[PDB]
RNA sequence: GGGAUACUACCCUAGCUGUGUUGGCUUUCUAACCCGCACCACUUAUCGUGGUGGGAGACAGUGUCAGGCGGGCAGUUUGACUGGGGCGGUCGCCUCCUAAAAGGUAACGGAGGCGCUCAAAGGUUCCCUCAGAAUGGUUGGAAAUCAUUCAUAGAGUGUAAAGGCAUAAGGGAGCUUGACUGCGAGACCUACAAGUCGAGCAGGGUCGAAAGACGGACUUAGUGAUCCGGUGGUUCCGCAUG
RNA sequence: UAGGCCCAAGCGACUGUUUAUCAAAAACACAGGUCUCUGCUAAACCGUAAGGUGAUGUAUAGGGGCUGACGCCUGCCCGGUGCUGGAAGGUUAAGAGGAGUGGUUAGCUUCUGCGAAGCUACGAAUCGAAGCCCCAGUAAACGGCGGCCGUAUAACGGUCCUAAGGUAGCGAAAUUCCUUGUCGGGUAAGUUCCGACCCGCACGAAAGGCGUAACGAUUUGGGCACUGUCUCAACGAGAGACUCGGUGAAAUCAUAGUACCUGUGAAGAUGCAGGUUACCCGCGACAGGACGGAAAGACCCCGUGGAGCUUUACUGUAGCCUG
RNA sequence: AUGGUAGGAGAGCGUUCUAAGGGCGUUGAAGCAUGAUCGUAAGGACAUGUGGAGCGCUUAGAAGUGAGAAUGCCGGUGUGAGUAGCGAAAGACGGGUGAGAAUCCCGUCCACCGAUUGACUAAGGUUUCCAGAGGAAGGCUCGUCCGCUCUGGGUUAGUCG
RNA sequence: UGGGAGUCAGAACAUGGGUGAUAAGGUCCGUGUUCGAAAGGGAAACAGCCCAGACCACCAGCUAAGGUCCCAAAAUAUAUG
RNA sequence: UGAGGGUAGCGGAGAAAUUCCAAUCGAACCUGGAGAUAGCUGGUUCUCUCCGAAAUAGCUUUAGGGCUAGCCUCAAGUGAU
RNA sequence: CAUAGCAUAUCAGAAGGCACACCCGGAGAACUGAAACAUCUUAGUACCCGGAGGAAGAGAAAGAAAAUUCGAUUCCCUUAGUAGCGGCGAGCGAAAUGGGAAGAGCCCAAACCAACAAGCUUGCUUGUUGGGGUUGUAGGACACUCUACGGAGUUACAAAGGACGACAUUAGACGAAUCAUCUGGAAAGAUGAAUCAAAGAAGGUAAUAAUCCUGUAGUCGAAAAUGUUGUCUCUCUUGAGUGGAUCCUGAGUACGACGGAGCACGUGAAAUUCCGUCGGAAUCUGGGAGGACCAUCUCCUAAGGCUAAAUACUCUCUAGUGACCGAUAGUGAACCAGUACCGUGAGGGAAAGGUGAAAAGCACCCCGGAAGGGGAGUGAAAUAGAACCUGAAACCGUGUGCUUACAAGUAGUCAGAGCCCGUUAAUGGGUGAUGGCGUGCCUUUUGUAGAAUGAACCGGCGAGUUACGAUUUGAUGCAAGGUUAAGCAGUAAAUGUGGAGCCGUAGCGAAAGCGAGUCUGAAUAGGGCGUUUAGUAUUUGGUCGUAGACCCGAAACCAGGUGAU
């Protein structure tokens, strides 16, 4: 309440919706990976019991941010360009569950 | 018991990675003839929730 | 000739056959229904119930729906500033003075304007330049038009006032629509919302020989959020799927 | 113990009734008038209704509105509003008809419009009573009864416009701003009173006009009687009072050893300054101050505070009328 | 460096209760009263009287945690003050009773109401009626008196309502 | 940058101005001071004027504004009018 | 004028005065909603230390109220601005 | 005639009062907030009425959902203050999913069959009885095929009604162990020496007791009883599987139009579910739902009924508990309480506790009419004497040391003689001739000695609190991770278990979506938000929000009742 001068959220306008059927991922990246030993297959069980992940909202994708140094291979929903790129680069596979 | 939320403002505003608040733009949604391109296009640009609004209308979006 | 009888609603002027049946008008019927209607019994009893006779009658009455009327009754409203209040006047924006040589600065302090206009009164390229004054003459208003010379913006500038203008920002002519799309480092103003100016970068254009100038008018007023609703495009979203 | 009287103006006819607790009156009633409604399960009223009053009445009756004995009277306007009636001219919602238009589908060319059969949502061509518009009437219905210039529709003239512009009778009135209007009477002296005048700011005919004998704890003016009302106060009788004996409250109250003058100061001082006066303590009396007591001002303003009433304020509504 | 109201920050004193530890108390606890004591403050001890059973200290922890004002609420008590008032009216004397008499009993005189200060009956009240006893409270004074207190008694209907 | 406030009745004086009447302890702005929220000394008393900003003791001293006849501390001082 | 009865609060009664309805009436009284609401008034309890305002723009059915800015305080940080 | 109606015989089936606290229906406000107010909100709240009950209600798919699905109903934690509704304002506010408590599916109508009576002529129909069967990737009848007490279940669906084997084993009973001295009026206290403990809980006793009393732990115990518990006589249900071709599968119903209400949804596209008025169907090749409507898919099969548990409240009862009160507190009421008292009435509504261990409660004498007292006496104590524990202040008095009748006063303060006293013994105390200075407190104010407010005095009582959530500071633990909620086991604790969920580890965008980048843009350009580490759980303080929200205070509004003495 302003004084009765007009509130700022009746001076703004409002925009905008909400999907309520969203699709919201469990976000994982490289620097996380590296715990892991070369030639390990990791999934998202795997990953959910060495608590990577707490949480598998609508699948897992792995992101390109951090550096890998190892060679593994990968079954994941969705992947980022770098990072199957980054995993492909120093040997590995990246198979789309 | 639960504190509740401001729906207009929630539906008017979203809320930044730090703590911001961004928000809309008046003076939109009518008269342009009047207004130049530049202003039209000007409007268009996004702003944030100044800070001295903030400390009046903290409360009403703590849970977004 | 003023229509107007090809074919065809078709027809006033016509009279005109009855039709599965349906849908309106007006009378007449009665068993529905109604009679604070008459007699007779329950009865002890004018309530009420029942039989008989008379009235009225598919109207009335009642239900549901719709329309009109409705201070009879109800809930509410009926602004602020104000040298007390009231009456009066005013309420937003622009320009001067007040304002004390930055900016800003009050009063029911002193003066005025806006609630637009323009397809050229916009852009560009070329050219051009005051009134007034006398001088002097057909006209002559003495002065309108015409002609020489000073005139310093006292000319003129769409619109109030102020700041500016011969780079003409004033006056004409030729082309043309930049009165475009998407951004914009950075700055002014500012409680917020808002408002203001911008080099320059891409894109694709106009004028000009070209450099280059053009994101509306010499500048500053010519509006007003939000919610709601309407119209057109869309790469968006939605219900199990389309 | 047991009526004061006379003269003259208003108001109201009279008897009556009224704000228990500041108003008894000119206010209300009244008997008489007038208008309107009502043909009987009357109208009107109470109630959701059933049942009731009206009325065990029936237009010489009953309800409502205005006026208010009696006498003389009761003028102009139907343009506007209301009420009544009529022509019915035209406008409408619910409703009956469905002519046509689209979403969708094996349906038809499979690159595509019979929309076909069908499921579906829109839809005028018509009418559809009230109301509304229009016409007439109604003023003891609501209301109105003049602007303009000669002049203070004053006198007569015009015009302005709508529908008309004040008849009788009253008139410085319970009504007259200017106003103590003017003239006369009454008084030694008359802002009142009486009578007369009309220049009615702004009288007026049933929100009745004018007048009226009788009546009035009514208003008003003058006179006689009479008196301590007064010049102008005096004396007496009781009761309080005062002294003594018994009994014994209350309002109020920051603490108090509580002076006056001139100044000062929140602009009016027991308490501050400078001076003046003043031995301590009682009783009877007075009322100038303590802005004395009493009552969180009732006048005035404010509150986006309340309540009551009004209406052509907004929004509704019981109810009524019509389908 | 250290004046200070709205106000911000900090550090502390006390009150009741709880845990633990360690203590005091009929050779007298808490409360109350007095004192010339200690601490920068809130405040803390000691001594003596009174009283006659519970109470401190240390550390921490919880709060119904501190009053001079609200025309505050409840109780006590003042002031005004020996003041106002003691509610319409004729009493006087003698004798008596008694601790005590203007006020109670008896007697004489006087006076008042007298279409009433009289006598009945309803309503209402509900034992205030009658004998004794009583003076603590009530009686607007007093009191030997009483509609007050205590004890005990009292209302009789075929015809009255 | 953030946590917590309170405030939105202002007054006088001096100066620059409007208004008013070159009136107001008037009213409205601007520039400073004081009071507000500031005791102390002076102005007789006197929020706003002059001096000057109180941590606490002291029967110590130097000064400010204002003063030195008595009330009532200090010159009945000097010199010249 | 008495005794029995009747009319009840969005109501009744009124020879009409806002008059009466249990010392009250422009809408009675008792309970409950109810700790209604009160931008208004009053009040709000122990001590010391440090710092220490404002009475102003701007918007407001706004004017003795409120919001943001200004000016106060506390804590982190930058670190010559 | 017939029945109404009337008249008898039998039975006692109901009324009223509920504890209207909880539950279900009918009817249904206003103050209030929105800084006015009308949609909205307060709120389907308060009040009123009716029903039943110990619980009530709901309840077994014409469902929820879109997985590859799921468990009738109810309740708890989350989902989530989300999605959504909204003068899109104030504000209102889900559900599915998931984790858990408790866990239960049973019966009718209709088909069909076999008998019974009347019409009819026993053919059929009607109705009565009995079987039979009540469900969908379709169930049953008819068509098809071979079995029953194996299990045995009274909480519905049948029952042993059973010898049924501690109601709680409940009134009740038993229930270990101490002496002395000192002080004392009296010891449980101090001192010293002993003892019991499945009992050291508690309370009384002349003061503070494990061993004095009542008791406690524990043991033994009976009526109404059974704990309602274990084979428990009878009785139970050992199933009959395929196609479903034909028949049946709940009518003024579903559904629609109009007007309304309830669902988180503001009445409208209302999808979904109810009321009133008008219309009004389909029948398994059927019908309904999946937020207008059409088609394809998925799920289900309405218009019939019953149903325990987990759940809600406490006028009561039994046994107990408390960093709850301790007589102005705590119930209004510790006592004479819903009583004195007030009011016509509905109704309102107080004050008021304490002798002492023991009544041993003052024999007797004296003054006095008595009340009162003074002695004496009881007692530890009588200034403990019933107006009885302690006994504060205001207020009222009596005695005294200093002081005062020439003095102008916010009554004190600094200075200071004289007089009197003699301490928590320290550069002491009391009084105060006289001099100087000096206009109370609080609140409200630009400013108050103010003739502005409030207080007669004294005492007592008398105002930022708690829950839930948010935010920010401090503390601690762990750390790319941190953490449990409900529930369960446990002493109404700690703790243990419980990983559905929550925050963070990545953001940008309306969104699809992309991703250390993204959005814009035609473009990567330019710019905005972001990256280039640190959070999380509990708790402390500060503040805010929702609740009466620091306390007292209106005029008034509404609902239900009371009054015409
Ligand atoms: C007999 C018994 C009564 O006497 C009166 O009424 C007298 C006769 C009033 O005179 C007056 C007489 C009359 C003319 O006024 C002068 C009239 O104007 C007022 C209303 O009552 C008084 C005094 C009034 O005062 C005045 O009230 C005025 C509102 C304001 C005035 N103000 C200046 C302080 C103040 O003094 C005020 C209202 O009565 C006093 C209040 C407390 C009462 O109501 C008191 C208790 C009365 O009941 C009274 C004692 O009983």
């Amino acid at each position: 309440f302003e004084g009765g001068q007009l509130p700022l959220f009746r001076r703004l306008p409002k925009r905008g919706f909400t999907n309520i059927n969203r699709k919201e991922y469990a976000i994982v990246n490289l620097d996380q990976l590296n715990k892991f030993e070369d030639g390990t297959e990791v999934t998202p069980a795997l990953l959910v019991e060495s608590g990577v992940v707490k949480n598998e909202k609508s699948g897992i994708k792995i992101l390109g941010n951090g550096s890998l140094d190892k060679k593994l291979t990968v079954k994941a929903h969705k992947f980022s360009a770098s990072a199957a790129e980054a995993i492909d680069a120093k040997g590995g596979a990246h198979e789309v569950i | 018991p639960k504190m509740k939320t401001h729906r207009g403002a929630a539906k008017r505003v979203k809320r930044t990675a730090s703590g911001q608040l961004k928000r809309s733009r008046a003076f939109t949604s009518h008269l342009f003839a009047n207004k130049s391109t530049k202003q039209k296009r000007q409007l268009r640009k996004a702003r944030l929730v100044s800070k001295s609004d903030m400390k009046r209308v903290k409360q009403l979006l703590a849970y977004k």
